[PDB]
C-alpha cells in the first residue's frame, strides 16, 4: 500500500486497541465507588469484596488501558504532521487542556487509591476513586470535543494568511451539538461495556456457586444489569440526538449507514445487504425494516428525504474539487449493523438476570453461566463498532466541512499526512500491531484468572 | 511577544518537570536488575508506586501543549524523529502494564517478562529523549517548505551520542539517591554502593556535554546555570561518599536534571527547530506559534490547574514520605500461573 493508506490503518489499529479498554475504564470507575461508597454508609463487608474483586479487574483494565493511548498522543505529529499544522491552533486546545484537567487527577489519584487502603482515611480515600471516576468522563469529553470539531467544525476561521485553521472562540468549541451528544452517547456507551461486565462476571459466579459468596454475588448482578438497562436508556436517547446530528452535518454519512444511492423520499432501512458494495448500483435488500431512517434523520417517521451518495457525489464536486468523496461502503455498512444489532445480547442478558434473580431467587442452569460469558465481548464490540462508522464514515475528510459553517475550513486524509515513506510507517504499523496484540492476550488471560479465582 | 515568550518556558517547564520526576522513575527502572546481582526489586518498583503514572503525565501534557502552543513545533520535531521516537514509545507502553502486571502472577518466567519491560521503559526513555534534546539543540535539517529530510548522521553524532548517555547515567544516579531516600535497610545500602560507582563516570558525561553545550550553542547567560550544574553535581558528588544526608543528596541530584532542562533549553531559544542549512528557515517561536487568543485562553487553564496539579502531587509524595523496608514488603499476592 501507499503512505498514506498504511498511516490510515496505523492510526486505526493502535486507537481501536485503545477503546478495547477505555469504555471499561470509564464505566467501571463509577461502578467501584458506587460499590466502595455503600460500603462506608451499610458497613456491609458484601460490598467491600465487591471493591477488591472489581476493583482488581479495574487495575488490569487501567494499566493497559494508559499503556495504549500513550503513542495516540504523540501519534498526531508523527504521521499526520500536515494535519497537525492545519488545525494546531484549534484542535490542540481540548487535547492540552484534557492533560492538566483529567490525566494529571485520573493518573495521581489512583496510586493513592490502589497504595492507600490503610493509609488514607476512609472518606479520603473515598474521595480518591471518585476523582478518577469523574476524571475519565472529563478526559472523554475533551478528547471526543476535539474529535467532534472533525467532525463539525465550529467558533474557527480559515485566515487565509496562513495555511491553518485557527480557533475564534473556545466556548463555541467546546459547547459543540456534535461533542455534548457524542459525549454523552460515549459515556452512556461505556456505562453499558461495565455494566454488562459486572453482571455478566457476577451472574458467572451465582450459578458457579450454586453448582456467602452467592449473597455477595446477587447485589452486584442486580446493580450491573440495572446500569446496562439505564445505558440502553441512555443510547437511544443520545443515539437519537446523534443520527439528527448526521443528517444535517454530514449527509454522506447518514446516508453511508443506509447504502443509499439515489435521494428518495422516506428510505427503508436493510438489515442485510449482499456483495462487496463497491458501486452500489447493484446492491440487493433483505428485510427492509420501514420508520427507522426517517425517524432517526429528522426524527418523525414519515416525510423525510435523504440524499443518495450518487447524487452527494457530484454535489461535492461542484464545491470541493473533484474528488472521490465515496466512504468505504461495505465496512461502514456492516459496522453500522453491529454497533445496533449487539443491543439484543446485553440488554437480553440484563432481562433475563433480573428475571432468574426475582424475589432473592440464585440461579443455577448452565445455559444462563454461557449466556453471560457469550455477552461480555458484546458491549466491547459494539463500542468498536460505533467509532469505526464514525470515522470511516466521514472519509476521506480528515476534517468534515462545516455545512452552516467556514467552508474553507476543511482538510483531507490524504493531504494531512505525514511525508514519511513506505517502509517507515509499515515497520511501525507493523510493531505496533504485534505489541498490542500480546498484551491483549495477557489482558484478557489475566482477567480470565482472576474472575474464575474469586475473592 | 509576550505570550509567545511566556508559553516556552511553560512548556520548558513541562519538561522540567517531566525529567524531575520521571526522572528516578526512569533510574529505578534500570536498577532493578543489578539489585539482584527478588525483594530487592518489588522494594525499589514500590517506591515509584503510587506516583510512576502521575510523573508519567508530566511527558503528556508537555507533548500537547506542545501541540497547542506551537502547532509547528509539534508537526516538525515527532515527524522528523519518528525513528527515535517510536522506541521511546515501544518501551513506555511495556512499562505501563508490566509494573502493574508485575505481581498479578506469582512466576519467575512472569517476573522476569515484567523486567524487560520496566526495563525497556526505563533505558530506552532515558538515552533516547536525552538523545532527541541534543537533536534539537544541534539543528536539523529544515528546508523553506519546512520538509525535514532526516538522515541516519543526522541522529548518530558525537554531541547526540554524548547527551544519550549523559542523561541516562544522570538518571541513573537520580534514581540511586531517590532509592536511598525512600527505603531503609539493606536496600539503602545498596544504593550508596552504586551512586558512588555512579557518581564521577556520570559527572564526567554531564560536565562533558554541559559544557559542549555551552561551547556550541549555549548564550553568555547559560554559564550560571552550568556553574550551578557543576556545583551541584560536585556537592551531589561528595554527598554520597558519606551518607551524612538523604535528602540533600536527592535535592542536589535534582538540581543537575533540572540545571540540564534549562541549559537545553537556554540554548534552544528563541529557535525550536532549528535549520542546519539556513538559519532563516529555522522554526522560532514566532513564526511557528498560535494565535494570542489560543495562548490566551490556554494561558487561563495553565494558571489555573498547573499550580494544582503541583498542590496534589506534591501531598502524594507528603503521603507514602516513609520509609520502605524488606520487612515491610507484603506477601507476593500473585496467582498461580
Ligand atoms: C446481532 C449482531 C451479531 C450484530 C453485529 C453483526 C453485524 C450486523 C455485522 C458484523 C458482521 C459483518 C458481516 C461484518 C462486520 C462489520 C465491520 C467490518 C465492522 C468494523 C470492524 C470492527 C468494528 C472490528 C472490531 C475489532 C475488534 C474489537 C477486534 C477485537 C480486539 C483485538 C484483540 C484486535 C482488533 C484490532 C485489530 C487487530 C484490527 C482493528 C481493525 C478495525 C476493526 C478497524 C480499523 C480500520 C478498518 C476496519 C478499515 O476498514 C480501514 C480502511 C481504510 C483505512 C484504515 C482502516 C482501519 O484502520
Ligand atoms: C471516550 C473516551 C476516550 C477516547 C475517544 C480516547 N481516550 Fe485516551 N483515554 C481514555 C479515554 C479516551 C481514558 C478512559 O480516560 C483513559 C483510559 C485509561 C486511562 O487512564 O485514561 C485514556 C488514557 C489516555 C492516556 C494515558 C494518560 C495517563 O493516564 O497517563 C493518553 C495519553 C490518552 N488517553 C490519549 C488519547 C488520545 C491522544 C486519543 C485520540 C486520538 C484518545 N486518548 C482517545
Ligand atoms: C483526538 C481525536 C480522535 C479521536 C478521539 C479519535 C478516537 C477514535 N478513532 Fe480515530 N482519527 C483521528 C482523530 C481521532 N480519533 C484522525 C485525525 C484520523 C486521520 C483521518 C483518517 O485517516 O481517516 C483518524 C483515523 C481513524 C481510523 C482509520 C479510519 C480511516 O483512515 O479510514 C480508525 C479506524 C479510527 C478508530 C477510532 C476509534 C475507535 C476511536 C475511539 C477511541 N480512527
Ligand atoms: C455501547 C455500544 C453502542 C451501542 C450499543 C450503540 C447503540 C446505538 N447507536 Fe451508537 N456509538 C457508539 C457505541 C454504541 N452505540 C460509539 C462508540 C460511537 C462513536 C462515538 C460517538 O458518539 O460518535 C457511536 C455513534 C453513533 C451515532 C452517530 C454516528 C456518527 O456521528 O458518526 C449514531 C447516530 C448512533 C445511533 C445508535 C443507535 C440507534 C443505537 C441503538 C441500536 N451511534
Amino acid at each position: 500500500m501507499n503512505v498514506v493508506d498504511i498511516s490510515r490503518w496505523q492510526f486505526g489499529i493502535t486507537t481501536v486497541y485503545h477503546f478495547i479498554f477505555v469504555p471499561l475504564t470509564i464505566g467501571l470507575a463509577p461502578l467501584i465507588a458506587v460499590m466502595q461508597t455503600l460500603w462506608v454508609v451499610t458497613d456491609n463487608p458484601a460490598w467491600y469484596r465487591l471493591t477488591k474483586f472489581f476493583g482488581k479487574l479495574f487495575l488490569i483494565n487501567f494499566a493497559i488501558g494508559v499503556a495504549t493511548g500513550i503513542v495516540q498522543e504523540f501519534q498526531f505529529g508523527m504521521n499526520w504532521s500536515e494535519y497537525s499544522r492545519f488545525v494546531g491552533d484549534v484542535f490542540g486546545a481540548p487535547l492540552a487542556m484534557e492533560g492538566l484537567a483529567a490525566f494529571f487527577f485520573e493518573s495521581t489519584f489512583i496510586g493513592l487509591w490502589i497504595f492507600g487502603w490503610n493509609r488514607l482515611p476512609r472518606l479520603v480515600h473515598l474521595a480518591c476513586i471518585w476523582i478518577v471516576a469523574i476524571a475519565v468522563n472529563v478526559s472523554a469529553f475533551f478528547i471526543i470535543a476535539a474529535n467532534s470539531f472533525m467532525q463539525h467544525p465550529v467558533g474557527a476561521h480559515y485566515n487565509p494568511t496562513t495555511g491553518r485553521a485557527e480557533l475564534s472562540s473556545i466556548v463555541v468549541l467546546l459547547t459543540n451539538n456534535t461533542a455534548q451528544a457524542a459525549f454523552t452517547h460515549t459515556v452512556s456507551g461505556a456505562l453499558l461495556t461495565a455494566g454488562t461486565f459486572v453482571a455478566a462476571v457476577s451472574a458467572w459466579w451465582l450459578v458457579r456457586s450454586s453448582t456467602d459468596t452467592q449473597a455477595m454475588y446477587r447485589p452486584a448482578t442486580i446493580l450491573g444489569c440495572w446500569v446496562a438497562l439505564a445505558a440502553t436508556a441512555g443510547l437511544l436517547f443520545t443515539g437519537d440526538h446523534q443520527g439528527k446530528l448526521m443528517f444535517q452535518q454530514q449527509p454522506m454519512k447518514m446516508a453511508s449507514a443506509e447504502s443509499l444511492c439515489d435521494t428518495q423520499t422516506d428510505p427503508n432501512f436493510s438489515v442485510l445487504t449482499v456483495g462487496r458494495q463497491n458501486n452500489c448500483d447493484s446492491l440487493t435488500r433483505v428485510i427492509e425494516v420501514p420508520y427507522v431512517l426517517p425517524f432517526l434523520a429528522e426524527g418523525r417517521i414519515s416525510g423525510v428525504t435523504l440524499q443518495g451518495i450518487r447524487d452527494l457525489q457530484q454535489e461535492y464536486q461542484q464545491r470541493f474539487g473533484p474528488n472521490d468523496y465515496r466512504p468505504n461502503l461495505f465496512v461502514t455498512y456492516w459496522s453500522f449493523r453491529m454497533m445496533i444489532g449487539l443491543m439484543a445480547i446485553p440488554v437480553l442478558f440484563a432481562l433475563i438476570a433480573l428475571w432468574l434473580t426475582r424475589g432473592g431467587q440464585i440461579p443455577n442452569q448452565r445455559w444462563f453461566s454461557w449466556l453471560a460469558l457469550l455477552t461480555m465481548p458484546a458491549p466491547f464490540l459494539a463500542n468498536s463498532a460505533g467509532w469505526v462508522f464514525t470515522e470511516m464514515g466521514r472519509q476521506p475528510w480528515v476534517v468534515v466541512p462545516n455545512p452552516t459553517g467556514d467552508q474553507l475550513v476543511r482538510l483531507t486524509v490524504k493531504a494531512g499526512v505525514s511525508d514519511h515513506s513506505a517502509t517507515v510507517v509499515a515497520t511501525s504499523l507493523l510493531m505496533f500491531t504485534l505489541v498490542y496484540a500480546v498484551l491483549a492476550v495477557i489482558w484478557c488471560w489475566l482477567l480470565k484468572r482472576y474472575i474464575v479465582e474469586g475473592p | 511577544m509576550v505570550l509567545q515568550e511566556l508559553w516556552f518556558g511553560v512548556i520548558a517547564a513541562l519538561f522540567l518537570g517531566f525529567f524531575i520526576l520521571e526522572g528516578f522513575d526512569f533510574g529505578v527502572g534500570m536498577l532493578m536488575a543489578p539489585f539482584a546481582h527478588e525483594t530487592h526489586r518489588r522494594t525499589a518498583l514500590n517506591t515509584i508506586g503510587p506516583v510512576w503514572d502521575g510523573n508519567e503525565v508530566w511527558l503528556i501534557t508537555a507533548g500537547a501543549a506542545i501541540f497547542a502552543a506551537f502547532p509547528g513545533w509539534y508537526a516538525t520535531v515527532f515527524s522528523a524523529l519518528y525513528l527515535p521516537l517510536l522506541a521511546i514509545l515501544f518501551g513506555m507502553i511495556l512499562r505501563a502494564v508490566a509494573i502493574e502486571w508485575r505481581g498479578k502472577i506469582d512466576d519467575p518466567k512472569w517476573r522476569t517478562g515484567a523486567d524487560f519491560g520496566i526495563a525497556a521503559g526505563s533505558w530506552l526513555p532515558a538515552l533516547l529523549w536525552g538523545v532527541a534534546f541534543a537533536i534539537l539543540v544541534r539543528g536539523l535539517p529544515v528546508d523553506a517548505n519546512g520538509h525535514v529530510a532526516l538522515s541516519i548522521p543526522d541522529v548518530l553524532n558525537a554531541y547526540t551520542l554524548l547527551g544519550g548517555l549523559a542523561t541516562a547515567g544522570l538518571f541513573s544516579l537520580y534514581g540511586a539517591v531517590f532509592i536511598a531516600l525512600k527505603t531503609s535497610g539493606p536496600i539503602r545500602d545498596d544504593a550508596y554502593r552504586f551512586a558512588v560507582w555512579l557518581s564521577l563516570p556520570v559527572a564526567g558525561l554531564v560536565a562533558g556535554f554541559g559544557l559542549w553545550t555551552q561551547l556550541a550553542y549555549g548564550k553568555d547567560w547559560t554559564w550560571l546555570v552550568l556553574a550551578v550544574a557543576g556545583c551541584a553535581q560536585a556537592a551531589a558528588t561528595v554527598l554520597v561518599w558519606r551518607r551524612v544526608s538523604d535528602g540533600w543528596a536527592f535535592m542536589c541530584t535534582l538540581i543537575v536534571v533540572a540545571a540540564v532542562v534549562v541549559l537545553l533549553f537556554g540554548a534552544l531559544y528563541p529557535n525550536l527547530v532549528p535549520s542546519t542549512l539556513n538559519p532563516q528557515w529555522s522554526l522560532t517561536i514566532h513564526n511557528a506559534s498560535s494565535t494570542p487568543y489560543t495562548l490566551k485562553i490556554m494561558t487561563w487553564v495553565t494558571a489555573f490547574f498547573a499550580p494544582l496539579t503541583v498542590a496534589y502531587q506534591t501531598w502524594t509524595y507528603w503521603v507514602f514520605r516513609q520509609r520502605i523496608s524488606a520487612e515491610r514488603i507484603p506477601p507476593p499476592t500473585g496467582l498461580a500461573r
